[PDB]
């Protein structure tokens, strides 16, 4: 098998009223390598096809996909908005971002915590979890690392943002 | 260290075909993210 230079863990939160925020997040599994990603992906539903409200969520080195972590806290993330992009795009654009991450395309992977996908009503965001929100070389980097590797639309946005409550 | 296309390569080989476990299926499909008719 072909080995991937971290460990990957992916996350599905389901939106539950009597469960609290964190507690509507499930941990699936983990993989290490190539092949056992994509035995993965190929058995998993697509984002067009969960609830909405829900989350896929793919984090590296058992880092929770939370503010509360001590890898994302000091952290922020690059937040692609999706106005009524079409089931198909949605999809290959959620899993072009996997490839980025087990791939370990950009130069500063390693400030890279994750990727988040939220399906919503109106809205589809995906988003790139950054370790750091002060560096602005890897932020900057792994941004424009994105838009050419994405391939994005001139009328879809690409914005970074911190986790923290601070302007 | 992998490139798209590297990656992409490998998805229908028949190690990357293999199933998830039983237990690793039982949670996927109680999730109800278990990829239909697979």
């Amino acid at each position: 098998k072909h080995p991937l230079m971290n460990v990957w863990t992916l996350w599905y939160l389901e939106n539950d009223r009597s469960k609290s925020w964190e507690d509507m997040q499930n941990e699936i599994t983990s993989f290490d390598t190539v092949e056992d990603f994509w035995s993965l992906y190929n058995h998993i539903k697509p984002p067009s096809e969960i609830k909405l409200g829900s989350d896929y969520s793919l984090f590296k080195k058992n880092i929770r996909p939370m503010w509360e972590d001590a890898a994302n806290k000091q952290g922020g993330r690059w937040v692609i908005t999706l106005n009524k992009s079409s089931k198909t795009d949605l999809d290959n654009l959620w899993l072009d971002v996997l490839l980025c991450l087990i791939g370990e395309a950009f130069d500063h992977s390693d400030q890279i915590c994750g990727a988040v996908i939220n399906i919503r009503g109106k809205s589809n965001k995906i988003s790139i979890w950054t370790a750091d929100g002060n560096n602005e070389e890897a932020a900057l980097e792994i941004g424009h690392k994105l838009r050419d590797a994405l391939r994005l639309g001139r009328n879809n946005s690409l914005q970074y943002q911190l986790h923290k409550d601070t302007m | 260290r992998y490139s798209k296309v590297d990656l992409l390569a490998l998805r229908y080989s028949p190690l990357s075909q293999t199933p998830p476990g039983i237990e690793l299926e039982g949670r996927l499909r109680r999730m109800n993210i278990w990829r239909t008719g697979s």
